RNA sequence: ACAGAG
C-alpha cells in the first residue's frame, strides 16, 4: 500500500459563514471511526455534497496500489488499473504544514495537518498516532467516495 | 489631412481624457450578437475614482436614443430619467441596463462578464504628436552663451 | 533667469529629445520604446576598434 | 461624393486594383460578418395561468407560445432561435427559478452580409479556401526543409 | 447527479444574472474520466451538417452545427480581413475646384464598392505606379456644373 | 576613427519626467526602435515618474560617452531602482489591470481545464524565456475533471522552468482578513506561497502593488536578486492581460444602482438622523444644552450635528455594502485595492 | 522569405520547439491549436504574438514520449486542412439545394 | 474648449494662423437645454463612438 | 460637411440613404420609422443619419460663383 | 440688423458673436475686469491685527 | 507680454 490515512466521514455543516463562492464550498465534517475533524474544500460543480451525506476519504502517497512512487509527471490520457477506479472523487496536493493544538497548555496529543490542492485547503486534526506519515513538504493524493 | 494615431488626445465631455494606445482590427475586436464592434473600448477603472456617474447615463441615454429615433436631454438639475430610458431598451429587445452577451473576437469563446455597449459622444482634441515630437543632435546656438 | 541658476546650474542640453508618451506591456520593465524619427537624430560616438 | 454650384467642376481618374482587408478596411467585402450559438430556453417547471402570459412577455416576440389545453394557459417554447437574449426574466422575483438560458456550444447561427462585390455564398467558399490554402503554404515549407 | 453537471458543462453555455458559465471548449483528451475525445475524422463528418435558412440579394444566414469555436471565428475573420476586393487607391485629379478637399474626395471614393470579380485580377507588384490589362482597372469621373 | 551612428537596441538612455521630486524622477532604460512616434513603457514605471497617459510628455537623454553609459546603466538602471530610498518600499510593481487580473485569476472559484492553461502560461514564452521549457504543474482534480485551479498558472510567474532556482517565501495578512482564521478565513484572504507555489490567498495591491512591503516582488528582489524581481514583473505585465481580456471585466450603471435594501433603510437614517439635530437646535435657542468642555455653546452643536450626520453616512455606507453582489465591479476593484475604495462605492 | 522557422528549447532533444509562423495571426494560431490539442501525444500548446506591430506568433508544442514535435504539428495542418475540405463541400451542397427547392417552388 | 470642431459658415473663405477642422463632424445623441439656446448642434465638434 | 459613405463600425453603405432620409422626412415620418424603411437595423448606422449635420448645404453659399 | 442670406454677401457667420474689434487683421477681446467697488467704507484688519 | 499643456 501507500495510504496514509482512511476514515469514514460524516458532513456536519455545508457553509459556515454563507456562500462565498459559487464552485467551491467549505465543507465541515467529523469522523466516526476516529475523533477527527475535517475542514475540506470541494468543487460542489462537479461533485455536489449535501448536509447529510456520509463519505469515505483515503489520502495516499501514490495512486497506483503496488507502491510505485514513479510520479516524474501525470499523464491523464494513460490508462492502468489505478486506485482511482474506485474512488469518484480526487485531487492532488501538498501537505504544507504540521501545527500543535494550542487549546491545552499541558499534556496533549491532537495535531494539525494542512494540506492544500492547489488553493483548496484541507485541515485534518486529531491524533498524532492517526497522523502518522505527514512530513511537510510532501504530496498526497486526496481519494473520496459517497455512501449510500 | 491627419488621421488618428497612436499619441492623439482624444476625451469624452465628462474629463475622461486620454491619449490613444492601441489601434486593433476590426478582426480582433469583441463582437455582439448583432455583429457590432466598439470604436474605442475605455478601461473601466476610471470611473471608481472619479465618480463619473454620468457618463455611464449618457452611455444609457443615448443607446436608448438611437434605438427610436430620439435626442434625449440631458440637461442639468433634470433630463431624462434612468426609468424611462431602460423601459426603451427592453421594449427594443436590448437588455436594460445596456450590458450585452460578448463574444471575443481573439478566441471566439464567449466572455464570462456582460459588457456594457453604446454611443458615447468623444472629441478630438488639439494636442497631436506629429506636433508634439521633438529631437537635437546638435544645431543652432545663442550668440551670447553658447548653448543650445 | 540670471547666470548662476539660469546658465550655470542648469542649461541647455542638446542630444535630448522630447514626445508624448503612451503604454506598452510588451515591454520589459528596463526597456523604453524610442520613435524612428528620434533615433535617426539622436546620434552616439562609437570610436572605432577590432 | 461631392456637390457643387455652377461654375465648379471635378474632373479625376482612379485606379482599382486588389487587395486584402486586413491591409485598408476599404477592401473588406462584408457589411457585417457574425455568429451567435443557438438559444435553448428551458422550462424547468410548467408555468400555467396568468403567469404564462408574463413569460411570453420577458423574451423576444415570437418565440414563447401560450396556448389552450382545456381551456387553460399553458406555455411552452416554440422558436428559440429568434431570442436575444435581454435577460428579462431576472427582473421577474417568481420565475427566475423555472428557466435555464443556455446556448448550444456546437451550433453557429452564421449571418453574412456582403456589400455587393460579390453574393455571399462565394463569400463564404472564398473563405474556407483561404484558410485551406495557409494549411497548404507550411505543409510546402516542412517539404522543403525536411 | 454529477453526469448530468458534466454533460451540461461540456455542452451548454449557461447564461446567469451576473455572468455566463461553462464559456470555454473543453472536449480535450484527458479533461473528461470515461470520454474519448481525441480526433476522430469520421465522428466529425457524420456530425457535421450545414442548413441555409435564409438568402437573397446581399444577405445570407446558415447554421454550421458540429464545428468548434476555433474554426468558426477564423471564417469569420477571413471574411472581415483576407477575402480580396477591388477597390481605388490611386485619384489623379485634374482641376478639382469643389469645396470638398481632394484628400478628403480620394478617401471618399476609395470606400465606394466597385462589382469587378476580384479573382480575375492579380496583385499589382510593388512599385509599378502605371500597372496593366492584368491587375487595374479604371474609371473616369468628370462633372461640371452650370445654370439652368 | 569616430563613426556617429544612429541610436541602435540596447543603448542606455535616460528617461525623465519634468517635475521631479526625487531621484527616480530620472532614471536610465535601454533603448528598442520602433516605428510609432510615442516613447513608450511598461505601465508598471508609472509609479516612480508619477505619470498618467493623458497626453503627457517626457524627456529623453543620450549619453555621449562611454563613461557616462557606465553611470548611467549601473546607478541609475530600473533594477538597481526598485525600492525608494526614503522608507525602502518598492515602487515599480503591479499597478491596475494587472492586480486586478491577478486578483480574479488567484481567486478559488477559477479552474482552468488544459486547454486554457496552455493559452495563459503560453503567453509569458516571449523574449528570453523563448528558449526555457515551460513546466506545466500536474493537475489538482483529477477524476470526474482534469482542473487547473488558477493560482498554479500564477505560480509559473514565480518559477516557469525547472532549471530557475526560485524559491520564493511569503507569508502575510491580506486586505480582507477576518483576523481570526490564520490561514482557514473565510475571506481566502490568507497568503502563503511556500517553494514559489501559492498555496493560499489571492493577490492583492498589498501583496504585488507599490505600496509597502510584504510584496513578493520585493521578496525576490530580497532574497533572489534584481534580475528575478525584473523578469517576475514582465510575466505579469505580459499574462495578466490574456486572462482579463478574455474574461471580460465591465463596469455599468447596473453596479451603482441602490437595491430596495438600501433605499428603505437610508430613509429610516436620515429621519432619524434629521430630527436628533432638530432637538439639539431646540435645546441651543429655547432651552439648555450640554455644554461640553472646551467650547461655546454654539460650537457643541455643531460637533453634536457633525456625530449625527457621519453616522447617517456611515449605516448607509454600511448597508449598500451588505446588499451588492460578488462580481460588482466596483466592489471587485475596492477589494483587491486596484482603484476606488469604499467611500467612493458608498459616496456615489 | 521563408514564413515557418523552428526554435528548439535549450535542454530538450527536439520534444521542445517553438515554431515561428511568419505573416500569420490569431487566424491560423488558434485553428492550428485546436487541431494540435486533439492529438493525446501532445502535453503544451499555445501560441503568442510577440507584438501587435510584428506578424509573427510563437506557437509551441511540447510531447509527452520520444517523438518529436514537427509531428503533431504536420499532423495538425493536414487535419485541419481536410476539416475546411469537407467544410467547403458540405456547404456548396447545401447553397445548391436551398437554390434548386426555391426554383422548383412558385413555378 | 480645445475640441476640433467647426469655426463657422465663412471657414473656408477664411485665413487664419492656425485652423483645426473635423471632417464628418456629428452632433450629440444627448443633449442639454444650454446646447438649444447657443445653438452648438448646427456646428457641433465630435462625433458619436 | 457631407454624409459619410460607410458606417464608421460596421462599414454597411450609409452615403446612399441620406437623399431619401431627408424625403421621407416631408411625408412627415418620424425618425425611428424613416430608419427602419432604410434599413437600419443596427444602431451603429442609425446615429449615421440621426446625428449629421448637412454643412455643405450651407458652406456653399459662401462659396464663389459665376 | 441683416438677415442670414445677406451675411452670406459679407463672409460672415449668422452665429459669430461679436463683441470684439478687428485691430490690424488680428481680433481682439477687452476682456471683463473684475473690479472693488469705489465710496465704500471697508472696515478691515491691519497687519498687526489692529 | 499673454494664453495654453502636463
Ligand atoms: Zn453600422
Amino acid at each position: 500500500a501507500g495510504i496514509l490515512f482512511e476514515d469514514i466521514f460524516d458532513v456536519k455543516d455545508i457553509d459556515p459563514e454563507g456562500k462565498k463562492f459559487d464552485r467551491v464550498s467549505r465543507l465541515h465534517c467529523e469522523s466516526e471511526s476516529f475523533k477527527m475533524d475535517l475542514i475540506l474544500d470541494v468543487n460542489i460543480q462537479i461533485y455536489p455534497v449535501d448536509l447529510g451525506d456520509k463519505f469515505r476519504l483515503v489520502i495516499a502517497s501514490t495512486l497506483y496500489e503496488d507502491g510505485t512512487l514513479d510520479d516524474g509527471e501525470y499523464n491523464p490520457t494513460d490508462d492502468r488499473p489505478s486506485r482511482a477506479d474506485q474512488f469518484e472523487y480526487v485531487m492532488y496536493g501538498k501537505v504544507y504544514r504540521i501545527e500543535g493544538d494550542e487549546t491545552s497548555t499541558e499534556a496533549a496529543t491532537r495535531l494539525s495537518a494542512y494540506v492544500s490542492y492547489g488553493g483548496l485547503l484541507m485541515r485534518l486534526q486529531g491524533d498524532a498516532n492517526n497522523l502518522h506519515g505527514f512530513e511537510v513538504d510532501s504530496r498526497v493524493y486526496l481519494l473520496m467516495k459517497k455512501l449510500a | 489631412t491627419r488621421r488618428p494615431e497612436i499619441g492623439d488626445k482624444f476625451s469624452s465631455r465628462h474629463g475622461q481624457k486620454g491619449v490613444c494606445g492601441l489601434i486593433v482590427p476590426q478582426e480582433d475586436m469583441p463582437f455582439c450578437d448583432s455583429g457590432i464592434c466598439p470604436d474605442i473600448i475605455m478601461n473601466p477603472h476610471g470611473f471608481p475614482s472619479r465618480m463619473t456617474v454620468g457618463k455611464l447615463i449618457e452611455l444609457l441615454a443615448g443607446k436608448a436614443g438611437v434605438l427610436d429615433g430620439r435626442f434625449h436631454y440631458g440637461t442639468a438639475f433634470g433630463g431624462s430619467k434612468v426609468k424611462d430610458v431602460c423601459e426603451d431598451l427592453v421594449r427594443h429587445g436590448y437588455n436594460y441596463l445596456g450590458k450585452d452577451y460578448v463574444t471575443s473576437g481573439i478566441t471566439g469563446e464567449p466572455l464570462e462578464a456582460y459588457i456594457y455597449f453604446g454611443p458615447v459622444y468623444y472629441q478630438k482634441l488639439k494636442h497631436m504628436v506629429l506636433d508634439k515630437m521633438h529631437a537635437r543632435a546638435r544645431g543652432p546656438r545663442a550668440v551670447l552663451t553658447r548653448q543650445p | 533667469q540670471g547666470r548662476f541658476r539660469g546658465n550655470l546650474s542648469g542649461k541647455r542640453v542638446d542630444f535630448s529629445g522630447r514626445t508624448v508618451i503612451s503604454p506598452d506591456p510588451n515591454l520589459r520593465i528596463d526597456e523604453v520604446a524610442v520613435p524612428v524619427h528620434v533615433a535617426k537624430i539622436l546620434t552616439f560616438p562609437e570610436k572605432v576598434n577590432k | 461624393i461631392a456637390q457643387l454650384r455652377p461654375g465648379q467642376e471635378i474632373d479625376l481618374l482612379m485606379h482599382c486594383v486588389k487587395g486584402i482587408g486586413k491591409d485598408h478596411a476599404k477592401f473588406s467585402p462584408v457589411a457585417t460578418a457574425s455568429y451567435r450559438l443557438l438559444p435553448d430556453i428551458t422550462l424547468l417547471e410548467p408555468v400555467e395561468g396568468e403567469a404564462a402570459e408574463e413569460l411570453s412577455r420577458c423574451f423576444s416576440p415570437g418565440v414563447i407560445e401560450v396556448q389552450e389545453v382545456q381551456g387553460k394557459k399553458v406555455a411552452r417554447v416554440a422558436n428559440p432561435r429568434l431570442d436575444t437574449f435581454s435577460r428579462e426574466i431576472f427582473r421577474n422575483e417568481k420565475l427566475k427559478k423555472v428557466v435555464r438560458l443556455a446556448r448550444v456550444r456546437d451550433h453557429y447561427i452564421f449571418s453574412v452580409e456582403s456589400t455587393g462585390v460579390l453574393p455571399p455564398d462565394v463569400l463564404v467558399s472564398e473563405a474556407i479556401k483561404v484558410l485551406m490554402g495557409k494549411c497548404r503554404r507550411f505543409l510546402d515549407e516542412l517539404d522543403a526543409v525536411q | 447527479a454529477a453526469s448530468q453537471a458534466v454533460e451540461e458543462m461540456r455542452s451548454r453555455v449557461v447564461l446567469g444574472e451576473f455572468g455566463v458559465r461553462n464559456v470555454h471548449t473543453t472536449d480535450f483528451p484527458g479533461n473528461y474520466s470515461g470520454y474519448d475525445d481525441a480526433w476522430d475524422q469520421d465522428r466529425f463528418e457524420k456530425n457535421f451538417r450545414v442548413d441555409v435558412v435564409h438568402m437573397d440579394e446581399n444577405s445570407l444566414e446558415f447554421d454550421m452545427v458540429g464545428i468548434d469555436a476555433a474554426i468558426a471565428n477564423a471564417f469569420r475573420r477571413i471574411l472581415l480581413a483576407e477575402v480580396p476586393t477591388m477597390a481605388v487607391e490611386k485619384v489623379l485629379v485634374y482641376n478639382n475646384t469643389s469645396i470638398v478637399q481632394d484628400e478628403i474626395l480620394a478617401h471618399r471614393l476609395g470606400l465606394i464598392p466597385i462589382h469587378a470579380d476580384p479573382r480575375l485580377f492579380e496583385y499589382r507588384n510593388q512599385g509599378d505606379e502605371e500597372g496593366t490589362e492584368i491587375d487595374t482597372l479604371q474609371f473616369r469621373l468628370q462633372v461640371r456644373c452650370t445654370r439652368n | 576613427d569616430i563613426v556617429e551612428r544612429h541610436l541602435i537596441d540596447g543603448d542606455v538612455v535616460l528617461f525623465n519626467r519634468q517635475p521631479s521630486l526625487h531621484k527616480l524622477s530620472i532614471m536610465a532604460h535601454l533603448a528598442r526602435v520602433k516605428p510609432h512616434r510615442t516613447f513608450r513603457f511598461n505601465e508598471c514605471v508609472c509609479t516612480p515618474y508619477n505619470a498618467d497617459f493623458d497626453g503627457d510628455e517626457m524627456n529623453l537623454h543620450l549619453p555621449q560617452t562611454e563613461e557616462a553609459k557606465a553611470e548611467a546603466l549601473v546607478l541609475m538602471g530600473t533594477k538597481a531602482n526598485l525600492v525608494t530610498p526614503r522608507n525602502g518600499e518598492p515602487l515599480i510593481a503591479a499597478i491596475q489591470d494587472f492586480l486586478t487580473g491577478a486578483y480574479l485569476l488567484t481567486l478559488k472559484d477559477t479552474f482552468f481545464d488544459r486547454a486554457k492553461a496552455c493559452q495563459i502560461i503560453a503567453s509569458i514564452l516571449v523574449g528570453k524565456d523563448e528558449k526555457i521549457k515551460v513546466r506545466l504543474p500536474p493537475p489538482t482534480i483529477l477524476k470526474p475533471v482534469t482542473l487547473w485551479t488558477g493560482k498554479q498558472i500564477f505560480s509559473v510567474i514565480l518559477r516557469p522552468s525547472d532549471d530557475n532556482p526560485v524559491r520564493a517565501n511569503l507569508r502575510t495578512k491580506g486586505k480582507q482578513y477576518c483576523g481570526k482564521g490564520e490561514d482557514l478565513c473565510a475571506n481566502d484572504s490568507y497568503v502563503t506561497i511556500q517553494n514559489s507555489e501559492l498555496m493560499s490567498g489571492s493577490m492583492d495591491k498589498g501583496t504585488l502593488g507599490s505600496g509597502s512591503k510584504n510584496n513578493i516582488f520585493y521578496i525576490l528582489l530580497r532574497d533572489w536578486g534584481q534580475n528575478e524581481a525584473a523578469d517576475a514583473m514582465s510575466r505579469l505585465a505580459r499574462l495578466a492581460p490574456v486572462y482579463l481580456s478574455n474574461r471580460g471585466f465591465s463596469i455599468g450603471i447596473g453596479d451603482v444602482t441602490p437595491g430596495q435594501g438600501l433605499l428603505k433603510a437610508k430613509y429610516e437614517l436620515l429621519n432619524a438622523g434629521y430630527k436628533k439635530c432638530d432637538e439639539y437646535i431646540e435645546a441651543l435657542n429655547t432651552g439648555k444644552l450640554q455644554q461640553q468642555p472646551g467650547c461655546t455653546a454654539e460650537e457643541t452643536l455643531e460637533a453634536l450635528i457633525l456625530k449625527e450626520l457621519s453616522v447617517i453616512r456611515d449605516h448607509a455606507g454600511s448597508a449598500c455594502l451588505r446588499e451588492l453582489d460578488k462580481s460588482n465591479s466596483p466592489l471587485t476593484m475596492a477589494l483587491c485595492g486596484s482603484k476606488g475604495s469604499f467611500i467612493n462605492i458608498s459616496q456615489m | 522569405k521563408t514564413a515557418l522557422e523552428m526554435v528548439q528549447a535549450a535542454g530538450t532533444d527536439r520534444h521542445c520547439v517553438t515554431f515561428v509562423l511568419h505573416e500569420e495571426d490569431h487566424t491560423l494560431g488558434n485553428s492550428l491549436r485546436y487541431m494540435i490539442m486533439k492529438n493525446p501525444e501532445v502535453e503544451f500548446c499555445g501560441y503568442t504574438t510577440t507584438h501587435p506591430s510584428e506578424s509573427k506568433i510563437n506557437l509551441r508544442i511540447q510531447t509527452r514520449g520520444t517523438l518529436p514535435a514537427v509531428e503533431p504539428f504536420q499532423r495538425g495542418l493536414n487535419e485541419l486542412m481536410n476539416v475546411c475540405q469537407h467544410v467547403l463541400d458540405k456547404f456548396e451542397a447545401s447553397i445548391k439545394d436551398y437554390k434548386d427547392q426555391k426554383a422548383s417552388r412558385n413555378e | 474648449k480645445q475640441a476640433m470642431g467647426t469655426i463657422g459658415y465663412n471657414q473656408r473663405n477664411r485665413i487664419d494662423t492656425l485652423m483645426y477642422l473635423l471632417a464628418y463632424p456629428q452632433k450629440p445623441m444627448v443633449k442639454t437645454k444650454t446646447i438649444e439656446l447657443i445653438e452648438f448642434e448646427k456646428l457641433p465638434a465630435g462625433q458619436n463612438a | 460637411m457631407i454624409i459619410p459613405v460607410r458606417c464608421f463600425t460596421c462599414g454597411k453603405i450609409v452615403g446612399n440613404k441620406w437623399e431619401a432620409y431627408l424625403g421621407l422626412l416631408q411625408a412627415e415620418y418620424t425618425e425611428g420609422d424613416a430608419l427602419d424603411a432604410l434599413g437600419l437595423k443596427r444602431y451603429c448606422c442609425r446615429r449615421m443619419l440621426l446625428a449629421h449635420v448637412d454643412l455643405i448645404e450651407k458652406l456653399l453659399n459662401y462659396a464663389p460663383l459665376e | 440688423g441683416k438677415t442670414p442670406a445677406e451675411f452670406a454677401k459679407l463672409n460672415e457667420c449668422p452665429l459669430d458673436p461679436g463683441g470684439y474689434f478687428i485691430v490690424k487683421g488680428v481680433e481682439k477681446v477687452i476682456l471683463i475686469q473684475e473690479q472693488l467697488s469705489k465710496n465704500r467704507i471697508i472696515v478691515e484688519a491691519d497687519r498687526k491685527g489692529a
